[PDB]
């Protein structure tokens, strides 16, 4: 892998390097890497391919060496530069379209797509130029196991669950109480409501408490914390559990009081916020606990206390929110952002190229159900797609 | 949809495209959600 | 142009790199860079504005070139650095903010700001250094004309458009169906509504279909589709087609069913995703038609059914919504997105300069008027003045 | 710092560069750099912590150069360079700690955790390769004061503010008119709110004003200005200003006729739109004032005219919103952000190693009650740390 | 696309000169000219074809200059001169059947046909003989951005546009007043109908006025105006506006009096003639405004005036016509004639090829659709095809 990230690398540099009239001597390091790659791949035969609709080809490289002798580079050398280096260009982003595509439970991070197993021997390891690329780094330090991490703005680390609970229900749904989420990509909105506002309750209170489990650990995040969940506030019409029958929701927001975030990790607690909004923090974290509460308001005007009466109708259902977005963050593991197109690259290869679905990967490929189970070989094969869709997309775009 | 997530061997694709009940039901026992939805689908138009 | 950007990447590369105890052993290469720039500029006049507020400047570069003995770099050399470094980069400052505001329809790619046509000749080739940010690489891709592509972050290729359709009206609007959308920068946010909920349709069901046609391919882009959109799910007062009157609307949401998205590319179809929900991907795409359903509930509540009745009135209007924004994607075409500032650098630069309103770009350069119409002509120059705005911003931001 | 910056960077660039079997003309440069870093620190002893949960570490160099017979690479040689360079990656991120965790009123730029003084001295000079990113650039920018910049997308400028501003007010909360507005993070969402849906006002109109003022300038924003705000468009319990009884919210949008939002400096009009939605431009400015009308629609329905009667009851109130987001930004100064981590890094360490609080930042460094008082101690200290946070991130992420 | 033509023109000139007793003192210099041509070419092997039912047929050059020893040129010398420039001119042809074909949006002045795009290379470039023709020296031009010019003979600047306005209706269509226009290639036929002959008009005189915007720009413009158009002035039956209902018309034409045609150009004017008919001229245009009148005649005899009555039946329709045709002209850009037949030969290779429907020409290529929307890019194309089609012509007409 470090030797197609390294030619990668030096193709792009080659493209933008060297043009005319630029000298020779900010270029000589990397005409001397260029030739001794040229070298080194000088008398094989690679095979590409034989997987879906992936066309079978075969490569074989016998080119010529780049003139070390001019100071000032002419139009002449530069198309004989690049007559070379399209070649190899295309061989690239055929090779990294046979890897992104094959799987295996066993050894998932030991390589697929046979020709990348022959670049992996001993006879091209002179290709190495640099590792540099955040992705390429990671997979190293990985192999050389450390302290790693990946940085995310956004990411989809939730699945999209948007569901509901409720603690006090009736075959008629008109006195209710429970509290509903919509857990998606980097949101979470969450909405405890009372359909009778506290009334009967001890101290004119209710509590609601809602427990998030992250299937990877997070570190570092940047996290926006608003009250008044929007997606939870408008009229709705929703099902019964067993889809036996409906019931309506004519909700209103009121402010949480006593809220509390416990951000967790293996059961013992991290971080705690109480009552701040806006922007927080969290250093690391496996779990979240929200928990907040429905207060009646002492005292009332005569709108709001026609509107909350002591009676069962309750047209208007108390309700409490909160949104909370993930903007950036930072993470051992690999994921989808909304930043990188790594997955997209991934994914459409596999939809162009109609690849049968495998032992690890989930069928097209569906973040939600990726996520949702994210085991050891899934995160390793996912890491390893990513990395040569990172390589394939610093080239061809 | 189904030849892009769910790859398709030729048969299966020949015998899809001629409509063949036994591949269908194939799917149908492999649990592929995208043709169960079609099939919820067709009932929820052939409620009434 | 390519010239340009060597300008200041070795102006930049020279601000950094060229600092007090550093070692000549790793800025040579630069430092003959930086002297052979000297060498091609010298003996040359240049002159700069004639247009709006910019005022008219002329330039005549006469400089003395750099030692190289050294080998700890002392303040008597760096200050000769600094020196003549700041002249090239006001110079260039001033090329940029002079070729920003000049346009055509013929040959928009062609330089305008004649000087630069100047340093885009023959003799002045001697420069390029390295061509390796995202928007020269592409510009001379298209030179040399060959697969490009252009990285975008929630891109902005919607213009504001948030209009409805009415597909059974009245004069009395007091039981109507249709379809209401919004879509802005990188987000479509579709309601299709019904007053009868579908009481009168055969099936118990209404059909809504939304169709969006963008004015340039997209590939690999990764979409985030939710239900139950936010904006048309209160209370509203809306204004006829003719703007004549306004009839009320007061929305009540339901669960999307059937839904069906469909990603096409001039009419034929690419991608289509039923039923899945969160982030979902987009391999090549010019246009998105959804299609979605309200079905009427079955069974129902007494709390529900005393808001969907079988007679006119109507006061609760059934609804299905769809949010879907397109938070990452790829290009062959230059966008603007929520990361780059060059659309900011040029739209200050004009208002800054008194720019009279060209041929080619509306007033003020309003996005949603420049996108509404992209004409390759409207393409080339955004693309040139983006350019060349990426190019001041890496010196100046 | 500069020297700090130094060896991050060339650490890095050894971590990456120096793999097996690639070719010493590549890195014969960097491993001159390298052997003189060692010249320059061998002989000098270090001390780090002493503050909260961090040991006082006491550091000692002894190491020998690196060969340069060699043409290509061995693992018996990088073996040795990871064995040396893990000693300087632990010994800078425990600098890079102890200097986070330490601030000062007088001369808050300076260098405090006097490890670093040390390192600021005269011989340790020698070790400055490139100062190229952007938060030590334009740290040496501030040394050498020049015009500077910071590019942020998404920036966190509003400090969390959820409030309301009453121009009608009665005990009962009955008739009342006014505007509420939600300023957080990067969006602001502003409503204006009339219960008598403007029956009473002259000509039918109501005016709504909103006047925003930043704690620091800004330049080159591009922003998203959009209608029909949606956090200010439901059912709301809101409390008075005493805060002893609540009022009741029942709205209904309409659209912003006459908008206006000017861009000012100082009281000077900069940039002014009226009646342009969608993606706008602000080249320079201080102060915001969004200025909107609620127009009573002449020309009514049955089904809206029975809402907005000429009697005192108004159980719907009229209103009018607007969403306002900063997408992207460039300030003179340091803010935080929704893509990058130094602010998450920073109080991550902070909350791990239990950090008093100091005289400077708050208690936990809450972003609102930091960004409220924006002070240039508050500047120069939050510079220093988000610059040796970014110094830090280039080797531990 | 310079290289191109001057293949083609020394094949021209070779079939013309080349000839048995003719003096090699005369086509020394087209003997150097093609033994060169011959040099340049020996060694390369194209490939034209692939597009619709072109074939794909391959071209080897491997020939024999062309002695310089003779006086007067004998049938041995023509014979082999001839067997070498039919396949020359076969060649040449095939190039441009397949340049003929190829549209793009981007860069539409660029070699398509990549046999062409090898063909622009700078070892082709020692074949340019002399681009003397008017469309290649406007392509040089063009090139050399400098001020061009086509001239034209009847020029096809007009789409079909035959249509009526009517400034008073009815339903019953009995007493109207408006103008009927025809502007169809280089002509325009106009005609303003007023029922009641100006009897309840201030003065008896009715205004007429026709404002025709053109898509291009022309200069020294000869033109014929004429008064009594013709084809309105007989019996018709029109329909009507919506195209439900039909309305005769029994126009009687009077004269123009008071008339005045102006030519303007970006709201100035720039030509202004008043009461002249016949031959005049218009140096620079972009837009027409014909304004006539309808003045009762008030000396009328019996015979005259028993069709006019001062009574609403009408059965004689009064009206003033006016003809306009533009014999000759001059246009920066590229248009259509009565005298040049490349838009032909491009739309014959088209139909014959079958050459499906690309983004930028409408389907058959269509000059009414075609000249309605003239993008640059249309332009450029247009242009392009045209060049191409001259050159062609050149040689097989």
């Amino acid at each position: 892998m470090d030797v197609l990230y390294s030619l990668s690398k030096t193709l792009k540099d080659a493209r933008d390097k060297i043009v005319e009239g630029t000298l020779y001597s900010n270029v000589s390091d990397l005409i001397q890497q260029f030739n001794q790659m040229i070298i080194t791949m000088n008398g094989n035969e690679f095979q590409t391919g034989g997987i879906g609709n992936l066309p079978i080809r075969n490569w074989n490289f016998d080119f010529g060496l780049l003139g070390t002798t001019l100071l000032n580079l002419d139009a002449n050398y530069v198309e004989t530069a690049r007559n070379t280096i399209d070649y190899f260009v295309d061989f690239v982003d055929n090779v990294c379209m046979d890897e992104m595509v094959r799987e295996s439970q066993r050894n998932g991070i030991a390589p697929q797509s046979d020709s990348l197993r022959k670049l992996s021997g001993i006879k091209f390891k002179r290709i190495n130029f640099d590792n540099s690329s955040e992705y390429i780094e990671n997979w190293n330090l990985q192999n050389r196991r450390q302290r790693t991490g990946f940085t995310f703005h956004k990411p989809n680390i939730f699945p999209y669950s948007a569901s509901f609970t409720l603690n006090r229900s009736q075959p008629a749904h008109d006195n209710l109480m429970g509290t509903m989420w919509l857990n998606a990509g980097s949101e979470i909105q969450v909405a405890g409501f009372d359909y009778s506002c506290a009334i009967n309750a001890p101290a004119n209170i209710q509590q609601f408490e809602h427990i998030v489990q992250l299937r990877r650990v997070l570190t570092t995040a940047t996290i926006t914390l608003l009250p008044d969940a929007e997606r939870f506030s408008f009229p709705r019409v929703i099902n019964s559990a067993d889809g036996a029958t409906t019931w309506y929701f004519n909700p209103v927001i009121l402010r949480p009081n006593n809220v509390e975030v416990e951000f967790l990790l293996n059961g013992q607690i991290i971080n705690t916020y109480q009552a701040r909004f806006g922007t927080i923090i969290a250093r690391n974290f496996d779990t979240i606990r929200l928990s907040f509460q429905l207060m009646r308001p002492p005292n009332m005007t005569p709108a709001v206390a026609a509107l909350f009466p002591n009676a069962q109708p309750f047209e208007h259902h108390a309700t409490v929110g909160l949104t909370l977005r993930i903007e950036s963050a930072v993470c051992e593991s690999v994921l989808a952002d909304a930043s990188k197109t790594m997955l997209a690259n991934v994914t459409s290869v596999r939809q162009e190229y109609a690849i049968p679905v495998g032992p690890v990967f989930p069928p097209g490929m569906n973040w939600t159900d990726l996520i949702t189970n994210y085991s050891p070989s899934r995160e390793d094969n996912l890491q390893r797609v990513f990395t040569v869709a990172s390589i394939r997309s610093m080239l061809v775009k | 949809n189904l030849n892009d997530n769910y790859g398709i061997s030729r048969q299966q694709a020949f015998n899809l495209l001629r409509s063949d009940p036994r591949v269908l039901r194939e799917f149908i026992n492999q649990d592929n959600p995208i043709i169960r939805n079609r099939i919820e689908q067709l009932i929820m138009q052939c409620r009434l």
